[PDB]
């Protein structure tokens, strides 16, 4: 016949509950929430605090520097040590200048001195820092080619008409060469040297030494490959003609597989302040005394009113320093509990009956 | 032509055609930002969904164009979408604009800019690609979804076992499968009487032969009055049945002594007159005799039945007739000895009394829902004369009678008769004849010859010669017919009256046996005031001269006395805003006469309406298809409002299809009116189940998807507009491509789909037994345009809590980390971004599923591992370029899991506590109904319960 097939889906009869928020169960699941967020918000504001760190920014070691050491303005340094609220000890910098590089933007050294008053456990990450440097913007961070990222010898269609991802204006020079690592991201690289070591001021006998070694992810090199470009198909990006000023040749062509802070860079940061990391040392603890960082001014910031500093840190289980985490479960909790004591205010002052089939808007008209 | 045609068809969209914009705009006139390729993966694959939808429509027509008022409030709610969109874009672009102004920049140094001179042209490019980066916020699935979600509520109210009428073997098969949503606010509803509230089986019961009255029978109607009246039913019933029985069985005695009949068959003699049979002996005289005898050959001949063989007996025979009228007249003119066998190539054969002598029917002037009657011509021999026997309702036999040959005796007092009938309950109808002349009848047969041979509308040319040739009659008598109400109406109607909708009920039977109908259906109860509308001279005389006049000054005197209205815009102004079931008992009982007059002006319009707008209960009678249609169109039109109107006919058929949810029949009439109708059901007790249960959850069903839907768009579409802020809304987009694709694909769109199709506040037997939850619906409260911008207020704060919580964790040092190894990338905060959106708007949905079944349940769990799932699937693939371990550096990071389940709380915290502050301090009926469910009000009824069937367990308490 036609009659339906009786069924406890077709007839709408699924199993199911039918969750009913009085105040005797919501009551308590508001109590249990903000008991459970204002205790993880304790314990991350508490592991929170223990983080030290040390920022300070050089891009004003060129015309702000002397050739003999002195304090470093308070507006550029930030220290944070626990133990030590109240530990202002400037940090000292000098300028060393480079009178046979000739470009005047930014050459030199920027020697600068600082005193960590307590240790950094056994993982020493030391970034830099940029601020008011824009890696967001639409033209740019799709500037890059990843067939010249996984290794391939791309010609010169594959490269620059490629869709979505391809080094458009920075595709080709004048004599007709790809540029190896084409794009505005492989181009616009940053270019200080930072020093392969922490030069101990007071004992020199022991440095603290910094590797650029596990700067990025393991993962990364099964990505980024040894090109397989000819030395006579590539040439330098327009911005790294003062590091190859002979071009390319049978030994130079860099390695961008072990080369790890290309692969930083790579990764554009999202947002206008960018912390990439650059040196670690995951062996010794950094002990407390006074260090110094020999870094090699080449990046130009100071046309754009940019930042670049450095910020040495050995971190959390949640990233850097950053109150927010357990500020906002404290919060959380505190809310929901708020709103807890709230409706039980509420709930004994203008309490009603539960099922009362007195109170349906039809039997009260 | 399948593909043309289905692509014109959707293209008339506006979302599908940009779509199509945003394919061609970056693939052709690429800028070079787009994955162009895949871009159209939801464009493709929605069109393909609805060209699939199409194929099954096409081949179930191989195997009208009514619209839900939810569509149309839909199509408003796209707009006001589509205006934000525009107001974000526009800001996007100006604001880069002004950015691309400023002159001292990163991008004059390491991004190989130039001013390109009055950076407008930028700005204008910049609102461009903003039409493309927000392309989330365009409802596009919204249609999809909307579609699926009412055909699958349509598929349930076919397969619904307790919509199955096993007698004709008839489920409740929904004929418009997209209005679905609007039996959940039906307000009005239209029925008819005869075929729709009692079965249309008939039992000719009583009958009035030149002024005497035959008949007796204790109907249940009859009962029912009597208990109105206040006598008690059973003590009189007894006896009067005792009495029935021995005169049923002496009236059978004597029929058989009378004559040898061939076709009298005692087992199912209706007629119970024994003073019927004792006038046709002698009782009465000769002159009754032959009256009678007349009367009974003008039954059994005025008709159209079709005489079949029996397959039980070869000499039975079965009368089968398309009027069960007609069946119920040649079943008694059978029975008392006029028995019609057989029809011959011209005219009938009838046995007289034992006799058969063959008559000629040259004439069969048919009967239609618009004459009201129907009459044939017969040859009466010798020069032979011409008999045109005219038989149908009384107020139109009574029209059409001479002034001169009739006694005006018989006549008042087969008028009291007739009266006295319908008062009882049952179908009156009068007989009358016209004896006519040879050179008469010629004219009038070339005149018939002359009007069916012509093309271009015969019927209006048959109606004038018919009216024509009827003009002059003479009355002889009349009939009643008993009609028995369908099982489970009086049920049906209280759940409905209960419900607050309001019941019309558009006869085109007498205004008598309409009121009884009603008393007996529990329309109207006593105490309850009649206003009765009538133009009839006896109060015509009294109130005015001439009607069109009389009917205003009705109108006028019980708007005045009754209400505090008069008929005026303002009163209907105000009238139009009020829904509530109105309260003063009263009701409507106005004949066809003073309906076309109350419909005729447009003021006297809008006072019958204002008059008709309060009383619950209104009863039409002697109502043509035409004034059924125009009723219905005047209630819809004026006061707009939502409109069922059910019955069985060709003249519920001009009343079913001008009413926004028509439900048909499967009557003992021909299904005319199932076919141009949106339901069909078997009987009209299913109507309470159907509106309650199957309306009232798609009501609240598409009014929950709706706004939902217009949220969890917005929360994703709309970080990618707050993250525009950090890159000075230049357009660089801060999701992967294919979670811009897969979230309004896969990761939102189920637990939306299963809100809509599978959601239940309180199950069949709780909205059954509690039936006042229809009002909500009645009253459009669930479903406003208020309630929408607070769900795209709610999407928005939820959007700025899932892009400015990742942001507020890296924007103090970049390093979310345990390793401090970098997360900087903007597709790693883009997933932290989404992780929280998916969670919270599959969350949100939950909260807001009144039921929580497993099905529900399985599939919002698996949306939110499909979001994990995917970035576990496509992070570990070198073919994402950027993206290539997001998942094991991302799901890897305890940072991540802070943020997550703390941006969750707060994302759903606000929401919960507006809900939990309402259910405890300002329930709504069906919060207080779902807390005396928990409790257990509703334990004792089974599971399927139908308080509509007569053969149901007596529930316990
Ligand atoms: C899930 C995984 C992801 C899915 C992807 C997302 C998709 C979303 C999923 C949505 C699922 C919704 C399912 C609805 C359930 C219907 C049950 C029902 O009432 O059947 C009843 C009526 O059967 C019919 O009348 C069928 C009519 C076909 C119309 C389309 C039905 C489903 C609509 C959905 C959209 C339409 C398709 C649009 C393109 C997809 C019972 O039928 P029976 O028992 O067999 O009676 C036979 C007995 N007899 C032979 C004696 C008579
Ligand atoms: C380290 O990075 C620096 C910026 O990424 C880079 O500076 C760039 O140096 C090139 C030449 O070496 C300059 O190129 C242009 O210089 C002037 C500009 O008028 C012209 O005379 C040149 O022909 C050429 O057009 C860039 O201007 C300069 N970058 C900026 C922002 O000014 C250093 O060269 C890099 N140094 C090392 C050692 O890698
Ligand atoms: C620690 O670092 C200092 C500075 O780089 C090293 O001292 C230099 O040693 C070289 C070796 O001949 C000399 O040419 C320099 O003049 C020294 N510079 C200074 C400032 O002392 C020192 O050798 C390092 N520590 C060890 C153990 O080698
Ligand atoms: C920490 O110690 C590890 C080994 O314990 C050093 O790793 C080696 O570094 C040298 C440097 O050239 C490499 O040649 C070796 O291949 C490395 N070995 C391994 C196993 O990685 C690491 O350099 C030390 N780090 C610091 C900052 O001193
Ligand atoms: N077969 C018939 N022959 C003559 N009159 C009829 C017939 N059927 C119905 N009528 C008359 O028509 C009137 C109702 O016609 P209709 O418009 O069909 O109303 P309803 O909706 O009650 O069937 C009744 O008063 C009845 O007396
Ligand atoms: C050097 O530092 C001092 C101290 O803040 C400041 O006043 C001065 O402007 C700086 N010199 C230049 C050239 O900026
Ligand atoms: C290759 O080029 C580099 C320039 O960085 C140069 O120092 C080196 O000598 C070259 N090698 C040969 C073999 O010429
Ligand atoms: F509903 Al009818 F004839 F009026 F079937
Ligand atoms: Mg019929
Ligand atoms: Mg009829």
């Amino acid at each position: 016949n036609r009659r339906p097939k009786e069924d406890a889906f077709t007839q709408q009869r699924l199993a199911a509950i039918n969750p009913v928020l009085t105040p005797r169960t919501v009551l308590p699941l508001y109590l249990l929430i903000a008991v459970v967020f204002v205790i993880v918000g304790g314990c991350i504001l508490a592991q929170n605090s223990k983080v030290d760190e040390v920022t300070i920014y050089y891009q004003d070691c060129m015309t702000n520097a002397t050739s003999s050491w002195s304090d470093i303005p308070s507006e550029h340094w930030q220290f944070v040590f626990h133990k030590y609220k109240t530990y202002n000890t400037a940090p000292q910098w000098r300028f060393v200048d480079d009178e046979s590089d000739d470009f005047t933007k930014q050459r030199g050294t920027c020697q600068i001195r600082f005193t960590t008053p307590s240790d950094m456990k056994n993982n020493v990450y030391l970034n830099y820092v940029l601020e008011k440097f824009a890696a967001n913007h639409r033209r740019y961070v799709l500037s890059f080619s990843e067939d010249q990222i996984r290794g391939e010898d791309a010609s010169y269609e594959t490269v620059h008409d490629a869709t979505g991802i391809n080094c458009k204006p920075l595709s080709k020079n004048a004599d007709g060469k790809i540029y190896y690592p084409c794009g505005l991201i492989a181009n616009s690289m940053f270019n200080d040297t930072f020093p392969l070591q922490l030069t101990n001021v007071g004992d020199t006998s022991n440095n603290y030494s910094l590797t650029n070694k596990g700067i990025n992810w393991e993962s990364d090199k099964k990505r980024y490959k040894k090109t397989k470009y000819n030395y006579t198909q590539i040439a330098p990006p327009p911005y790294w003609e003062k590091m190859y000023p002979d071009g390319y040749n049978e030994t130079n062509i860099p390695d961008i597989q072990d080369w790890e802070e290309f692969q930083n860079w790579m990764r554009p940061g999202a947002f206008d302040k960018i912390t990439k990391l650059i040196r670690i040392n995951k062996n010794d603890t950094l002990p407390a005394g006074e260090y110094q960082l020999d870094i090699g001014l080449h990046w130009p910031v100071l046309e754009f009113n940019g930042k670049k500093g450095i910020y040495l840190t050995h971190g959390s289980h949640l990233g850097g320093r950053n109150p927010f985490l357990g500020i906002v479960y404290l919060i959380g909790g505190c809310i929901c509990a708020a709103m807890a004591l709230i409706l039980l205010t509420f709930w004994l002052f203008g309490g009603r009956k539960i099922a009362d089939a007195s109170s349906l808007s039809w039997n009260m008209k | 032509t399948f593909l043309p045609k289905n692509i014109l068809f959707q293209f008339h969209n506006f979302a599908n055609v940009y779509f199509l914009v945003l394919i061609i705009l970056g693939a052709f006139q690429i800028f070079g930002v787009t994955n162009p390729g895949l871009s159209a993966v939801p464009l493709v694959v929605i069109v393909i969904i609805t060209a699939i939808k199409d194929a099954i429509e096409d081949s179930r027509r191989t195997v009208p164009t009514k619209k839900s008022r939810i569509s149309r409030e839909l199509n408003f709610s796209v707009v006001i979408n589509f205006v934000l969109l525009f107001i974000l874009c526009f800001v996007s672009g100006i604001a880069n604009g002004v950015y691309y102004d400023k002159k001292g920049r990163s991008r004059f140094s390491y991004e190989f800019g130039t001013i390109a001179g009055s950076a407008a042209t930028n700005g204008f490019v910049s609102f461009w690609v903003a039409v493309i980066l927000y392309q989330s916020l365009v409802p596009i699935s919204l249609y999809i979804s909307v579609e699926i979600i009412k055909t699958a509520q349509a598929a349930f109210i076919y397969g619904d076992v307790l919509l199955y009428n096993a007698k004709l073997d008839y489920p409740c098969t929904p004929k418009s499968w997209n209005i679905s949503d609007d039996l959940g606010q039906v307000e009005y509803i239209f029925s008819d009487k005869t075929g729709t509230l009692t079965q249309n089986v008939m039992e000719f019961k009583k009958c009035t032969i030149n002024g005497v009255s035959y008949g007796r029978a204790y109907t249940e109607a009859l009962a029912g009055l009597r208990k109105r009246q206040g006598i008690d039913v059973e003590t009189e019933g007894r006896r009067e049945k005792a009495e029935i029985a021995k005169d049923r069985d002496t009236m059978i005695d004597e029929l058989r002594a009378l004559s040898g009949n061939s076709q009298f068959y005692p087992e199912e003699v209706t007629f119970v007159s024994k003073e019927f049979v004792r006038d046709l002996k002698g009782a009465s005289g000769e002159v009754q005799q032959r009256c009678c005898e007349h009367f009974m050959l003008a039954l059994a001949l005025c008709h159209s039945v079709l005489v079949e063989a029996n397959p039980d007996n070869p000499k039975k025979l079965d009368l089968k007739a398309q009027s069960p009228d007609e069946a119920a007249l040649v079943a008694t003119a059978r029975d008392v000895g006029f028995s019609f066998v057989g029809k011959t190539k011209k005219g009938l054969i009838i046995e007289m009394q034992g006799i058969q002598k063959e008559f000629e029917i040259l004439n069969i002037l048919e009967f239609n829902s618009s004459r009201k009657r129907m009459s044939c011509i017969v040859k009466i021999p010798g020069e032979p004369r011409a008999l045109l026997i005219c038989k149908g309702a009384d107020s139109i036999i009574y029209s059409r009678l001479s002034r001169q040959s009739n006694s005006e005796a018989i006549l008042e007092k087969t008028a009291l008769h007739l009266e006295q009938y319908a008062t009882e309950g049952l179908r009156t109808l009068c007989i009358a004849q016209r004896e006519l002349s040879w050179s008469e009848y010629e004219k009038w047969n070339e005149k018939y010859d002359i009007a069916a041979a012509s093309l271009a509308n015969r019927e209006d040319e048959l109606e004038v010669v018919a009216d024509s040739i009827e003009r002059e009659l003479i009355l002889l008598g009349g009939t009643a017919i008993e009609d028995r109400l369908q099982d489970g109406v009086p049920d049906c109607i209280e759940l409905l009256a209960e419900a607050g909708i309001k019941l019309w009920v558009l006869t085109g039977d007498k205004v008598e046996t309409a009121i009884n109908i009603g008393f007996s259906c529990n329309l109207l109860n006593n105490e309850m005031e009649l206003l009765v509308i009538k133009t009839t001279g006896d109060d015509v005389k009294e109130f005015g001269s001439e009607p069109s006049e009389i009917v205003d000054a009705l109108l006028s005197k019980y708007l005045k006395e009754y209400f505090n209205l008069t008929g005026s815009e303002e009163e209907i102004f105000e009238a139009k805003k009020d829904h509530e079931f109105p309260k003063g008992n009263y009701a409507i009982v106005i004949d066809g006469d003073a309906l076309k007059l109350a419909l005729y002006g447009e003021d006297i319009r809008r006072k019958f309406l204002l008059l008709c707008k309060n009383c619950r209960a209104v009863l039409c009678c002697r109502v043509s298809p035409s004034q059924k249609a125009a009723v219905v169109k005047l209630v819809k039109d004026s006061l707009d409002v939502m409109t069922l109107a059910i019955g069985d006919g060709s003249n519920d058929v001009a009343m079913i299809q001008s009413a926004d949810v028509g439900i048909g029949i499967a009557g003992e009439e021909g299904r005319q009116a199932v076919m141009c109708s949106d339901y069909a059901i078997g009987q009209f007790r299913y109507l309470a189940r159907l509106v309650l249960v199957h309306g009232r959850w798609s009501y609240k069903r598409l009014a929950e998807m709706i706004p939902e839907f217009f949220y969890k768009n917005m929360i994703f579409a709309l970080a990618l507009f707050w993250y525009g802020i950090y890159n000075d809304f230049d357009g660089s987009y801060l999701y992967e491509y294919t979670y811009m694709m897969f979230y309004n694909l896969a990761f939102t769109s189920l637990p939306v789909i299963f809100l809509g199709i599978l959601d239940q506040d309180v199950n069949d037997t709780i909205s059954l037994v509690v039936p006042q939850l229809y009002r909500v619906g009645i009253l459009r409260k669930e479903w406003n345009q208020r309630k929408f911008l607070w769900y795209m207020l709610d999407g928005l704060y939820q959007s700025i809590i899932c892009f400015f919580f990742p942001y507020l964790v890296y924007h103090k040092n970049m390093i979310v980390t345990s390793n401090g190894l970098g997360l900087d990338h903007r597709y790693f905060v883009g997933v932290y971004v989404t992780t929280i959106a998916v969670i919270s708007c599959n969350t949100y949905v939950l909260l807001h599923q009144y039921r929580w079944d497993w099905f529900s349940g399985l599939f919002i769990a698996l949306s939110c591992l499909v979001v994990f799932a995917w970035t576990g699937i496509w992070s570990s693939a070198i073919a994402s370029r950027e993206f290539f371990k997001a998942a094991a550096r991302i799901y890897g990071a305890p940072s991540f899991w802070a943020v997550f389940f703390v941006a969750v709380l707060f994302c759903l915290l606000p929401r919960f506590t507006y809900d939990s502050f309402q259910k405890f301090f300002y329930p709504t009926d069906v919060e207080i109904v779902r807390e005396m469910w928990q409790h257990g009000h509703f334990d004792h009824y089974p599971p399927g319960y139908d308080p509509t069937d007569p053969n149901r367990p007596k529930v316990t308490k």
